[PDB]
């Protein structure tokens, strides 16, 4: 029969085991290895025969080998929870998608662009990022791919490039995530 | 639905008022206003959970309702809060030390409600056209207010092939992992196949096409340590008691990550209760451990019951009240249960009869209350059952005096057993 | 092989329709009040309304406590389970005492689980009637239905099954002429094997040819399986299916009987209730006869008088033979019947008086009858007299040896001389005490 | 909020610049000589020069020896490990008792090691194979790594579009590449392309204890040979041998130290309830304390002259034999006075979040000096709940009176 | 040689007529116990009786263990002799009765007579034909030939990584192993391969010799207590409990006895019952004595020698029953008791001189007298222990032999049980 393995009402056991895995081994080393400068042929042959015998039943595969955990990466939730700006952005994007309007996210730091990328991936919102690294023609190609493609929801810009290549707008919704208050940057930014 | 009424089934909560004022008879309890008010206030403290490591000792003569008030508190606490009931002799395991069993029992009555944001797409599969090469596929989900077609990927197509999903099936696909979860069907299957007959489930939510922030609160106890001690944990979480895991890197690390989750809003701690019935059976080492284990922040509320006065502590020679060392006994506060009077006994017997669905005359109630005040209460309930059975056999409607008096001679009490025991059967 | 046991004459409490007691009570004689109490408690059990109730069969040795216990057990019938246990069995070196007690309690509880499955079988004649391509799309070649010509011993019946099953058909070697095991709802095909009609004597192969099915193609097989709650506990305890469990060294130690309360209670109880209220199973609480209860440690009684408090605990029939004795595991703590005074308050004591010499004679005679050996009046009187002198169980043991002595001496019936000679060849402990 | 504990009110010894024990500070109150001795002990610990020393905080019940040791731990800091232990913890059914105490001594010691880990991250562009020439692509550039066969992945780990992060000794399939536009609905979830360079070395200053390395080298779980997986397949256990305990471990730790790779961090081991240990534990502690590698141990005994467990024949002071009781310094804590009792009650009420009136505080102090201080401490919360139910924000004398009437102390229950 | 406590005991010291000499073969005095030992040793050599028991009872330091070692030496290594101690029975993974039965089985030995022959051959000549028939070449330092083998041997051979120019041993009945190199691997100048090479073997290509392997029934039991390896059942890892909990007697030990009897009737095996010397018998529990007085009654039990140092006392596990020699009257009876008497001062001095001669220490006349006096004062063992440091100090001081000064100084330096107890009253 099927059991819950815990106090929760109903949930997939796989999800149960995957949710709660805080601890990783403190300091697991490799196995010990005797080092006799001479290695007698008898013992080495016996060990090779044993290894061959143990490798023969490979049809099991040990079900992924159940290898230990040694990384414990941080949860993706923390990207949003770490900043209220990202929670407000999540609420705004959910509202806009319920309304069907695309969104144009404007940020100043490329690291903030990567943060926004991870955030949208946490929210599964398809996006197209246009930054300074991409050449003018590459920026125009990215903008063309964003345009006429209703499957792309968000567009992320750096606000530091010229951005004179953009031609058409999709939903007429912009979100100024960051404010610079710089002499020339903000002016031309808001202008275009 | 088929679960027989036990010895403590008559009680179904701790009768209390808005101001915590105890009542004469309510929720299956009778009399004992002091201990019942103590139970109510300790239950309020439990449901508060602001303080940790509090202990209460329920003392009194046998038959005073210690286990009764314990089960009443357990019931009044209700679900969503763990209540680990255990006997003093259960900590003695041949695969785990006493201290380890006590740690397991303490961490077992502590819960963490883990919040998880989910994004599930649901609807009616109008078209599941899949092009198998032996790669391409499209799913047409339909709702009561909108429709949408989704181009399926190779892995998604394979997953759909795993869990057979025919047209008209109500499914809830998780956009995070793509797990196929079928809930039912919206209509029959062509009315022509001479097989596969079932019932039709209601239509899906109108906005079920894409649920954005479906919040599911996964509740799990701090016994999750079993998930880490070994690569294969189900064996330990289900049957295997040989869980002598390493205390370091497991207890401390799990507690640290639980604190991190509480600080980051992922989960919230809900301390439960640990009820050790007949705690006097614990060895002095177990009491010494409870002395220190009761000081941790994750310590649940430790309710204990003792049916003795001055008695020797197990594992030593010297005696202490309630069989508990002076240290732990002084740490906790004791709730004494006063014996029940004749009226309370009669009312408890009547409540039990109502629970057993048995009826008896007034003279029967009187004589049975007399017998119970003389011998005991539990013996009075045994006589209730025996007389009800004798009446059923006699084809009567209610139990009269002639049935209780008959079963009184048919079944003997320990007081009369020891009287007839003068035949020196053995020693 | 009849293999007559020690005391098999007992067949039931033998109570009259009114519930009173009689002499010829289906093998067991005497013990009127005790047999009436046994009838009351067996009526209770049959009612299946109360749980966690215990009864104590206190009485001096030789009163036939185990006899009346087996009598009430037989009266209950093989329908409800009856798990006999002795206090010594609780002492286990691999599993704690309280968990053994809980496992025994679970065993005492029964559960009948029904299972009805509509399955179709018979020799297959596969054929796909060509149908126009999907009318919603373009043209081409499709299959809207797949007809399978299941032929059974009674006749033939073609089934126009769903076309999606065609994958299963091709998966297994389902060729025209073999027996397939179809499922109504699931639809999965499980080929049983070719028909024996094609099993030519010159073809060397086994497990591949099976006889034709007898009966209609559509068969609604109704099967009932009675398994105690402990069986389900054990089944859900250990794993099955891959996971490198085939190892010998690190896995052959199957005795992991250690069990936790979370799995025992909780999920198992909930699924049992779901099967009950849904109509898939019927709960059948049995009885747990625990003889030599005085042999249990105080750590066992302290858990018993807590498990009996549970609503799921079954009926327990304790049978203590000792008198006032120190509780095991305690420091000179004398209590009646070797049981703590706290547990005796939760058990109904059924007192059993000593058998009257006439009852001794009746028991000896009925045991001789069960054994199948005739005994003369004088021999029976001498047996009764010696059973009155010493323990009664000594006399019943003098029947078979006296019977063999008589048969070897050339006579059939057991004469007084035979029992007299056996009493000198074999004697009891009371006489052996003369060291 | 964080739920209150029994000793969450103590924040430290609260001593002056010269060690003078103030009447009340840092949550503690009274026990000036004891807190000065504890200041000297924490100075010893910070010295990191002596090894194997121990102290016994023997005193009457309720004096706060446990709270005192916890305040000591807090004052020392989180860096230096502080391992709490109960006397009953030594009794185990799978590991030898003296060996339990040994592993406790070991875990009590800390070790801060520095290591540089090379991490390989990026979307897998090529997965052609023993040695596998994998191709990782990132925002910076692409590199074809000549990775070893031991890292060859068994699970899906798609040859293309799979985001993988590897470090030298296991691989983690972070997520699928950002191809969310290729399909409208796919089971796989996506993450952005890693912006960091493929090959990067980061120095992590990880803090671990010596017992971690001990138990890890005891039953390692690394490597890839099938024999390893079969060994660690089931039934982990304990009882590391002494040859592996000492010897290789100490040598490698000293190597890391003298080479600047690691830094030793001596810790503390608080063996509470030492009064109920067997004579074998004491006999092993004799040689444990007499070791140049044993850490500082703080004992907290409560019994007086009683029979030592395991012998049930001979009695000794504090339930500890004289030969051992002399090896450990004695800290004599005195009982609190009614004034100090009321002061600590007020401190706990302030920490516990309970407002108590003057008359209520006086009644609590009286009940404390009469029955027990901890009894009144326990009665604190019930009185607050009673006040809440009655609608009173602050506790009054009547509330504590009713509470005491409901709950009977141990002494009163014994009188009955 | 690392002289031990019982090295000078190289025999029992009986003459041709059977009488015990006053001092011979390292033993001194104790004529009655030596005669009993020389009688029981002949009893053992008879190989006809079974389960007969002996008890070397006597005060401490009387040489009961010395007499046991003398019996063992006189018997010779051809028969098993299991030195056993009572404390050894208290095993944690095997029950005491089972450990005792395993020791009893070890005390029985059998010699397996077998004539094995080899078919060493060259691998370079490997030329199979049909996988159904294979031929291998023979090239040794004394001859060259060729053999014809069953394809099963070819399979077992190719299983090994054979290479041209290797020396392979092929047994006529079963088995095969590889020896790499025959003065050709180092010739090509290719580096090592984690293994050592060997030149071509001398002698004829086909060799035959008589084999006699001394194996005991316990070895057979241990070998049959496992699957023997081979297929996937060969799974073997660390912590394997080779000394398994127990092994049934009727279906496992009985089969071993049956096969041994069969091979003995066939003349292939020869039984040689040994001796089981259980020292410190008083340490065994009463539940051990009760099974011991019954197991030694079986038709297969070997001769068991006992030695109880302490006299009458409470039996182990009883705490109330007291019997002489710490052995219950049940087991005490049926066991031939050999009383050992105390040594006289002259016998003590003679034993000291023999110990000095054996260990190489040289003592003077007055030194020997003083050492014997110190011995008879407290015990002979104290003098035996002081003998070594006496010569050690003598060497340190530049003296070759021991003198009165050195013995007196070393006696004052150290202390004995009597002296220690005398000063322990402080
Ligand atoms: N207040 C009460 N109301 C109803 N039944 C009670 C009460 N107190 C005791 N009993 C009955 O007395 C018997 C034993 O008393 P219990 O409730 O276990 O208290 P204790 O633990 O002191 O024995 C039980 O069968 C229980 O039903
Ligand atoms: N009333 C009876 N009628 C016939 N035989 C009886 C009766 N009572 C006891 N016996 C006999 O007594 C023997 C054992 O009785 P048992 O149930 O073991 O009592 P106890 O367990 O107290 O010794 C049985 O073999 C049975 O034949
Ligand atoms: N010096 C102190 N200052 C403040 N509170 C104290 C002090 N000493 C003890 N306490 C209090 O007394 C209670 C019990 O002290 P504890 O450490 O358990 O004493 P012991 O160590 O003797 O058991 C603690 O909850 C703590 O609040
Ligand atoms: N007959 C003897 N001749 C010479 N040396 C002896 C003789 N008997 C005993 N010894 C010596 O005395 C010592 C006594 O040792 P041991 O036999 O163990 O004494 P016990 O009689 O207590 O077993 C032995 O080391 C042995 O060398």
């Amino acid at each position: 029969l099927t059991l819950c393995r815990c106090g929760e009402s109903l949930q997939d056991v796989i999800d149960r085991v995957a949710f709660v895995i805080p601890p990783v081994v403190a300091a697991p080393p490799s196995l010990r290895v005797p080092r006799p400068p001479p290695l007698y042929s008898h013992r080495m042959r016996i060990l090779r025969q044993g290894l061959r015998e143990h490798a023969a039943p490979y049809f099991q595969q040990l079900r992924q080998t159940t290898a230990p955990r040694l990384l414990q990466f941080p949860e993706l939730r923390l990207v949003q929870f770490d900043s209220g700006k990202l929670e407000a952005l999540a609420i705004l994007l959910q509202k806009l998608k319920s309304e069907g309007r695309r969104v144009l996210i404007l940020s100043q730091m490329i690291l903030m662009l990567d943060i926004l990328e991870m955030f949208l991936n946490f929210h599964y919102l398809t996006y197209v990022r246009i930054d300074e690294n991409a050449s003018s023609e590459q920026r125009q190609e990215l903008m063309r791919s964003f345009n006429r493609d209703r499957r792309i929801f968000c567009a992320i810009l750096s606000t530091h490039s010229r951005t004179t290549g953009i031609n058409l707008v999709e939903a007429d919704t912009v979100v100024f995530y960051d404010n610079d208050l710089n002499p020339v940057m903000d002016a031309k930014a808001q202008e275009w | 639905r088929i679960e027989r009424i036990g010895a403590h089934s008559h009680i179904r909560g701790l009768g209390l008022d808005d101001a915590l004022e105890p009542r004469q008879a309510s929720q299956g309890m009778v009399g004992q206003l002091a201990a019942r008010r103590a139970a109510g206030v300790v239950l309020e403290m439990i449901r508060e959970g602001k303080i940790a490591g509090r202990a209460v000792l329920i003392a009194g003569q046998p038959g005073t309702g210690k286990t009764a008030i314990a089960m009443g508190m357990a019931q009044a606490l209700g679900p969503d809060t763990p209540f680990t009931a255990i006997a003093g002799s259960e900590i003695f395991s041949l695969e785990m030390s006493k201290t380890e069993a006590l740690t397991q029992a303490f961490r077992r009555s502590i819960g963490v409600r883990i919040k998880e944001e989910t994004e599930i797409i649901e609807g009616e599969v109008v078209e599941i056209q899949i092009d198998r090469p032996a790669k391409v596929g499209k799913l047409t989900l339909k709702t009561t207010e909108m429709e949408t077609i989704y181009d399926l990927g190779t892995k998604m197509i394979e997953s759909l092939t795993k869990d057979k999903v025919q047209a008209g099936d109500v499914i809830t696909i998780d956009k995070a992992t793509g797990k196929i979860s079928k809930l039912g069907r919206s209509f029959t299957r062509a009315r022509d196949y001479d097989a596969m007959g079932s019932q039709t489930k209601f239509v899906q939510c109108p906005d079920g096409e894409l649920q954005k922030r479906k919040e599911v609160v996964h509740t799990v106890s701090l016994h999750e340590i079993d998930v880490i001690n070994s690569r294969t944990q189900g064996f330990l979480a289900l049957f295997s008691g040989d869980t002598g895991e390493i205390k370091s890197e497991v207890r401390e690390q799990i507690n640290a990550k639980v604190a991190e989750w509480r600080e980051e809003g992922k989960a919230e701690i809900i301390p439960g209760v640990l009820f050790i019935d007949e705690v006097h059976m614990l060895d002095i080492e177990s009491f010494s451990f409870l002395n220190r284990a009761l000081e941790s922040d994750m310590a649940p509320v430790l309710i204990m019951a003792t049916n003795r006065g001055i008695t020797r502590i197990r594992g030593t020679s010297y005696q202490s009240p309630h069989g508990i060392p002076i240290d732990l006994l002084d740490r906790l506060l004791i709730v004494s249960t006063t014996p029940y009077s004749e009226k309370d006994t009669k009312q408890i017997l009547r409540i039990r009869c109502e629970e057993e669905d048995v009826e008896m005359s007034e003279d029967a109630y009187t004589v049975l209350t007399r017998i119970g005040l003389e011998t005991s209460l539990r013996y009075a309930i045994q006589l209730i059952t025996a007389a009800s059975l004798v009446c059923r056999k006699r084809k009567g409607t209610e139990v009269q005096v002639d049935d209780i008096k008959r079963v009184y001679s048919l079944f003997l009490d320990e007081s009369r057993s020891t009287q007839y025991m003068k035949e020196y059967q053995d020693a | 092989t009849q293999r007559i046991a020690s005391h098999s004459h007992v067949k039931g409490l033998g109570l009259d329709e009114s519930g009173l007691a009689k002499q010829a009570a289906s093998g067991l004689v005497g013990q009127e009040n005790a047999r009436e109490a046994c009838g009351v408690i067996v009526e209770l059990i049959k009612s299946k309304k109360m749980a966690g109730r215990a009864v104590l069969l206190a009485g001096p040795p030789g009163t036939g406590k185990t006899a009346l216990a087996l009598a009430i057990a037989q009266e209950l019938g093989s329908k409800v389970p009856f798990c006999p246990m002795v206090g010594s069995e609780v002492y286990s070196t691999e599993i704690k005492k309280t968990e053994v007690l809980m496992e025994n309690f679970r065993r005492a509880i029964g559960l009948r689980i029904k299972e009805t499955k509509e399955v179709y079988e018979g020799e297959v004649t596969e054929l796909t009637p060509c149908e126009t391509e999907n009318p919603m799309g373009g043209y081409g070649k499709t299959i809207s239905h797949v007809i399978i010509g299941l032929k059974t011993a009674k006749g033939t019946k073609q089934l126009k099954l769903d076309p999606s099953i065609f994958e299963s058909l091709q998966k297994e070697r389902v060729e025209a002429g073999d027996v397939i095991y179809i499922e109504a709802n699931s639809g999965a095909v499980k080929r049983q094997g070719r028909c024996d009609t094609y099993a030519t004597e010159f073809d060397l192969e086994a497990e591949e040819y099976v006889p034709l099915p007898k009966g209609d193609v559509h068969k609604k097989k109704e099967i009932i399986q009675d398994v105690t709650l402990h069986d389900l506990d054990v089944a859900n305890a250990r794993p099955q299916g891959g996971q490198d469990i085939l190892s010998m060294m690190g896995q052959l130690m199957k005795p992991k009987k250690t069990e936790i309360t979370d799995k025992l209670r909780g999920e198992i109880n909930k699924v049992v209730n779901k099967y009950i209220d849904q109509g898939i199973a019927e709960l059948v609480p049995g009885v747990l006869f625990v003889d030599e209860v005085h042999m249990l440690d105080i750590e066992c009684f302290t858990y018993l008088h807590r498990a009996l408090e549970s609503s799921i605990a079954p009926i327990v029939i304790f049978a203590s033979n000792r008198g006032n004795c120190v509780i095991r595991g305690t420091e000179d703590i004398t209590s009646p019947h070797g049981i703590p005074l706290d547990l005796l308050d939760r058990v109904m004591i059924i007192r059993t008086m000593l058998y009257t010499p006439q009852e001794m004679k009746q028991i000896i005679k009925i045991r001789a009858q069960t054994e199948g050996i005739n005994i003369s009046e004088e021999a029976l009187n001498h047996l009764g007299e010696i059973g009155t002198k010493t323990t009664l169980r000594y006399s019943v043991q003098l029947l078979t040896p006296a019977n063999l002595l008589a048969k070897i001496n050339g006579k059939d019936s057991i004469e007084k001389e035979h029992v007299e000679e056996i009493s000198e060849l074999f004697y009891d402990a009371k006489s052996s005490a003369k060291i």
